[PDB]
């Protein structure tokens, strides 16, 4: 699948449990995670629409009071081809 | 005041709450003269020239004038020697 | 994001509790005066067993009425004394009258 | 709206203390006690 | 598991009602008894961290109702060697 | 026997009362009589269930009024046999 | 281990005192420290469930009152295959 | 592990989301699913103490509101040798 | 295909009615019919989260009113591998 | 101009933070206890 | 070294917790644990001054939120070779 | 010396201060300078105990009034081994 | 010479106002300009003390009412050697 | 020398410092120190009177404010022969 | 300050009731110079290398302004030769 | 532990 679910948190120990509760609650793959400066933490995961859906979900009721907290919780069910090259393949 | 090197760093963990966190140098006024200790109100590296002032000045010197200290660095000379 | 979404667009300040303010039943690695999130040992009232009354229960016990005095050195802290001795000794002796009190044979300061 | 097992059950008839020999003609007995 | 639970109790009676909680509630080992005077007893349990937290605190929730009762409850995961020799490891 | 019986108690004297009357009382072994610290003396009988319950009730009835008084008066059906190493078996 | 416990300090001090609680108070694996940005500093250990809840307890209580302090304290007593590709198996 | 959890709920589809919230949350093992009759349903987890601390949390909220319930939720650290003849070690 | 839904009825007829609409209304495979005991019957399907996700709405409004009725209508998007020994296998 | 102004996460913005109460010390002996200079620590946060 | 750090507690879990504080905490040897009476148990360590007073410091921290507390914690540089006789060698 | 100092400070002109301050005070090793992210600076020094009790304290007072202040200033006389990992070993 | 002149400010604007100053002020050589994270730019300036005082002073005031301002002002007369290897030899 | 000093204290930490003081004070010698029980310890030097009268004054102040406190500090110019029976010679 | 190592104790019964009860040590630079005598106000064994402090300071050293001595070790230097 | 008290059981500062 290609729609993507962007969890942001404020930290990285949110963004962790958010990744988590992502993964274990569909059949999402982690496709990265960012250090976008500020304290902004973004975990990436792509997977068919529903799995994205089940797990943006799951992900933001985890993190939501771990840390600093979320900052968005948002999904995508396809991206424009442009916009695959501003988006991470594998987690590094 | 006397001009004095800085020979090395002093450390005393058992010393009085009274001296605060100060540094500590020894110093002399040659290399092979007694070595006396002075609280480093300045920050001087070894082998710097420096100026050490008496006792009662001293303690104003190192920032309290309670403070217990019958040496202190001053200042550092420009160029000596 | 959601369909919904778009269709529509048409706590304590510090982890850790104060340390004045709480005192812990268990110290040590048992403290939870910090908040851990997560997966961390720690139960709900919903959930039943192994503490409370499924270890309180288990023995009968009784509890006496003999709550009685402690003898001790800090007991004995704020025990009544007789009048401090005092000295009018004259001449250099160290004759201190403000230090802890010294004293020497039949309890005469010193 | 349908919304109970129309089953009737005994089990469930309630809820969906401790019975002894000890418990008999407690108050006769004379004797030694326990607690 | 060398992690370590003390229970201090006023009376021997508290203490050895501490000691068969821990025990039964959790997998701990009885390592020792030591009477502290001014009538201190304290028992000692060692085993796993998460074994120990749970056996001190059924053991203080038990022991506190018997006699004067709990005085502290104590766990400590990582015993240092060198305290190692002063609690009593040997069970006796 | 496997049952434990303990008074606690705030002297020897009112000790020595409870350990009379528990072993009068029933059919309970003095297994220890310990000087806690602090003036609390533990008196300990092992027996029948139904003995040590019966005499442990004996010694508390008996020993509240002597001296200072009782601190204390357990009964542990079956201890765990970890808790076995820090009981007495015969008294000193 | 496979049980994750992550600190979030504000400042690196804080953190750094937090690697050395949480090493020092049970058998866990100091696997990273992560700058985050914005001043956040993230330190990741693994060990089992137990030495986890115990190490990150420590962290917690030894960073409160060093430097900025404790943003967060989580665990993750089970962690998903895909998350294993944004911890850091080994410090450096 | 020695610990045991138990959640016991009303029909197999509150137990089926209790099971999977309680092996996902932390290192457990379903060692048995159970028919008690009457529509009871008992998930069974054998970990370790802290990770069934985790798993039975996670298990009874994730159920709570699932179908019929949550009847209990109830952890036993440490069973009776003699409780461990009547617990089931495999799921059927 | 790794998500589970499931419905639980009061009987089998309200059960085979849900069984169908789900089947019928996604792509979705029926793995199983398990009687509960009590009269509670379960009936679980495997598909992608979409698919589920639009069977169980199916099904649940087949058998509302047919019989005694639905007692839980649930969705699992992603089943953890433990509890899948508790799940029918799909000959089922 | 959008409606985004937000908090700042920075050693500036972190600098009236709250605080737990300071460490203390009831040590004594000669150790240099000095109870008035800026906050030192040592491992556990006990005033050094 | 010969630097002295007594840390004296009321009961000897405060002891326990102090000296596994000041063993981890600097190069410090516990050299003994004394009963004193009273419920005052001393822990002393031995080693270099900087070592004992962030030993000494750590321990105290520590130990006197656990039970009955602290009694007094303290350093003493050099020791005389007089009072050396009247200090445990090692600890038992 | 194994033992670590570091001072944190609201940016690089307070670091600099604290490190020579550091530096001149006793004879430690600056072993590492980091930009945290945010402004946090920290300066890190490794030596005898005693020296770096004697160079943090005398860093913290350089450092506290220079520029936007202190964060903190922290002494770790025995580091575990494993934080040994997140220390740097040569400034850069 | 080996004295240091750090002008830290909120901003590069105001840093290089800072740097003009200090370098056309006294003979004294900019040997670096630091990002420090959060927007705080030091500009270092090397030369015998009364330049560097004279030149500190210029480039206070100079980029003082220059954009979001000065963070810092500091002279070190004599600089340790181990001070140098946190210290940018050459501008870049 | 055959002057008998002797401080007391609440406890064995501001006895030590009584002992260390006393040796470090004046040419006496530590024969002996007690348990008097209750937290009572004793520390008991011999020597000349003057030197005796000067160790036992500065015993008394430096462990007046040490732990729990001082009780007694009594000199003993000329001991009688029968009062040498009770007296240690050399400690233990 | 200077660096002046303890060779013994010093004793006066007839010592001036304004010291206080304070141990008094025998000091010198090196052995054979000349033995000073300095306030203890740490608790210092003979063989120690310790740091003394001269006029003013010391007097607030052990005790207050009032106490009298213009020598005073404040602390024992943690390593020295 | 008079007969009776067991039948019936059935200054200063310094």
């Amino acid at each position: 699948g290609i729609a993507l679910g962007m969890i942001e948190t404020r930290g990285l120990v949110p963004a962790i449990e958010a990744a988590d509760a992502m993964t274990k609650a569909a059949e999402v793959r982690l496709v990265g995670r960012q250090f976008v400066g500020g304290g902004y933490v973004t975990v990436l995961v792509r997977g068919e629409t529903g799995a994205v859906n089940a797990a943006v979900r799951a992900g933001a009721d985890a993190c939501e009071r771990v840390g600093d907290g979320l900052v968005a919780a948002h999904i995508i069910a396809r991206v424009h081809s442009e916009v695959e090259n501003i988006l991470p393949k594998a987690p590094q | 005041m006397k001009i004095m090197q800085v020979e090395k760093t002093l450390v005393s963990t058992n010393r009085i709450a009274d001296m605060g966190h100060k540094p500590l140098l020894v110093v002399w006024e040659k290399p092979g003269a007694p070595r006396q200790v002075a609280v480093d109100a300045i920050g001087c590296i070894p082998g710097d020239w420096v100026l050490c002032v008496g006792s009662s000045a001293a303690r104003e010197a190192a920032g309290s004038k309670s403070y217990p200290s019958d040496l202190t660095i001053i200042g550092i000379i420009d160029q000596w020697n | 994001g959601t369909p919904e979404f778009r269709h529509a667009a048409r706590k304590p300040e510090l982890v850790c509790a104060p340390r004045s303010d709480q005192m812990d039943r268990v110290s040590g690695e048992g403290k939870e005066r910090c908040h851990i999130t997560g997966d961390d040992w720690s139960v709900n009232k919903h959930i039943t067993g192994t503490a409370g009354q499924w270890a309180s229960g288990r023995n009968p016990s009784m509890r006496g009425n003999a709550r009685v005095v402690e003898t001790s050195a800090f007991a004995n802290r704020n025990v009544p004394k007789p009048e401090k001795p005092g000295s009018k000794i004259t001449g250099s002796s160290g004759n201190d009258t403000q230090g802890s009190l010294i004293t020497y044979s039949g309890g005469a300061r010193g | 709206m349908p919304t109970d097992f129309s089953i009737q059950t005994p089990a469930r008839s309630a809820q969906n203390r401790i019975t002894g020999p000890g418990m008999l003609a407690t108050g006769l007995i004379t004797g030694t006690p326990e607690f």
